[PDB]
């Protein structure tokens, strides 16, 4: 459940926050020493970078903010709606 | 409307004979025109009945005649004016409800269907309202077609 929950933590801070400190990285995730986060970090989410003392969550091209998706392809699944309705009318 | 027709032997008809011989029924086919009983039909002539032969090659360039320009499916109308086209027809349809609310309304039990053939609100608010929405359904919907077949091949 600790592995869990330290999992979960590390999803969460890389959602939320686009650099954390490493001070504040080992007090989220409660480890003990550097190279104990240093190693998870290496280990279980190698994406992360460490620059300058601060963790650098490399935050997805568009995710959080509205309407940040394909065009083609919702228009195209008007496509689907729209053509599938009148070939029965 | 074609016929072909064929002169009846004078001393023929003089001796009270028929004039042809009949082991088919498919002269009798056709109603002749009483037009033609007062033109002297079967007295001093008969009809003849037309079929057609026509070619197998014929019917291929026949059908290619009325066969639209496969790209008239990609001519897409202009958003503005389409968008208007939607705005009337959507007013349209507000004025053909309100009647049509009317009509169904002030129809009492006892509501005569020879009058409202014969004048119904708006001459059928039914009728447009239906038309109407096929239109406005047609139009918007093949415009979605054609922006998004292009959105993805091109």
């Amino acid at each position: 459940l600790a592995k869990t929950v330290r999992d979960e933590i590390a999803g969460c801070s890389e959602k939320a926050y686009d650099t954390l400190s490493v001070n504040d990285a080992r007090q989220l995730l409660l480890f003990s020493s550097d190279k104990d986060l240093l190693e998870y970090i290496k280990e279980e989410h190698p994406e992360w970078e460490i620059k300058d003392g601060c963790v650098v969550f490399q935050k997805s091209k568009d995710s959080a903010t509205c309407k940040e998706i394909p065009s083609l392809l919702l228009i195209n699944q008007t496509l689907s709606y729209a053509r599938e309705l009148e070939r029965i009318v | 409307v074609m016929d072909a027709f064929r002169l009846i032997n004078p001393q023929t008809m003089m001796l009270g004979q028929e004039p042809r011989q009949t082991t088919s029924n498919l002269g009798h086919l056709n109603k002749p025109s009483i037009q033609a009983l007062i033109h002297g039909l079967n007295r001093h002539y008969y009809s003849i009945a037309i079929n057609y032969r026509k070619n197998e090659l014929e019917e291929k360039m026949l059908l290619n005649l009325h066969k639209k320009k496969w790209n008239d499916g990609l001519t897409l109308k202009k958003f503005d004016v389409h968008s208007k086209t939607n705005e009337q027809t959507v007013q349209e349809m507000l004025g053909l409800a309100i009647k049509y609310n009317k009509a169904v309304q002030e129809e009492d039990e006892l509501t005569p269907e020879k009058l409202v053939i014969a004048k119904v609100g708006r001459q059928d608010a039914k009728k447009h309202l239906e038309e109407h929405v096929s239109n406005l359904m047609s139009s918007n919907i093949i415009q979605t077609l054609g922006t998004m077949l292009d959105t993805v091949i091109f």
